[PDB]
């Protein structure tokens, strides 16, 4: 969850961009963190990124 | 039951060279292929690996001289290529896992099986601090109402 | 050894919630 909240963090490029296009691959690593976490769920009930 | 020397020297031993060999083949990466390969298979094999060198990380603190002294230290050197590398090993095919599972799909089998061993290991990881945790509750529920009685 | 009997299925059975990749026997991670 700090993979997709250091990916997402790491994905703000702060300048940003244009002016605010961190939010844009950001969450964008947002939308890869809700499938990685149902994924994961979907993968692992007692740990590793349930939701 | 008090005659397990000849396991632990099979098994120290093998614990050595075995898992130097778990330093590559239960440290399984490149790229993923399934995240190690299966790292259920390769990195939870690492930490039954890593469960069999807690005999030399967590009960190495369960026997702190017990009756000899090379138990933890000739068995040291063993588990230099014992302990940490199953233990990294299996934190190599866990950051290598998740971050195996921080790789876009991350897939369907990877994060199943590298995620499976993160949770499985993870879990009982925390069952088994939890149970050393409450080896220190259990102890001070029960060694602090023997020293701490107070009497 | 190092497998160490089993880290291959039965010591990721410990909590193996994923089928199928399968790499893992069987079942579950809580039984209370």
């Amino acid at each position: 969850n700090s993979i997709s909240e250091m990916f997402g963090e790491m994905r703000e490029k702060y300048v940003g961009d244009q002016k605010f296009d961190v939010l844009d691959n950001m969450d964008w690593i947002f939308n890869e963190l809700i499938i990685v976490k149902e994924h994961i769920a979907n993968c692992c009930p007692p740990h590793w990124n349930i939701f | 039951v008090n005659t397990t020397s000849s396991i632990y020297d099979r098994i120290y031993n093998f614990v050595a060279l075995m898992e130097h060999i778990e330093r590559l083949l239960v440290a399984e990466l490149a790229e993923d292929a399934l995240e190690t390969g299966c790292p259920h298979l390769l990195e939870i094999h690492f930490l039954l690996t890593s469960a069999r060198d807690f005999q030399e990380q967590v009960v190495v603190m369960a026997k702190e001289a017990t009756e000899d002294a090379q138990r933890t230290v000739m068995k040291l050197f063993s588990r230099l290529s014992g302990i940490i590398s199953k233990f990294d090993k299996l934190l190599d095919g866990l950051t290598y896992d998740i971050v195996e599972m921080a790789r876009a799909e991350q897939i369907s089998l990877a994060i199943r099986l590298f995620k499976i061993y993160d949770l499985e290991e993870r879990e009982d990881l925390r069952i088994e601090a939890i149970r050393n945790i409450i080896k220190k509750k259990e102890i001070e529920i029960e060694k602090s109402s023997i020293k701490k009685l107070p009497n | 050894m190092d497998r160490f009997q089993i880290g291959d299925e039965q010591l990721l059975r410990f909590y193996q919630l994923k089928t199928i990749n399968p790499t893992h026997s069987w079942a579950q991670d809580s039984s209370k």
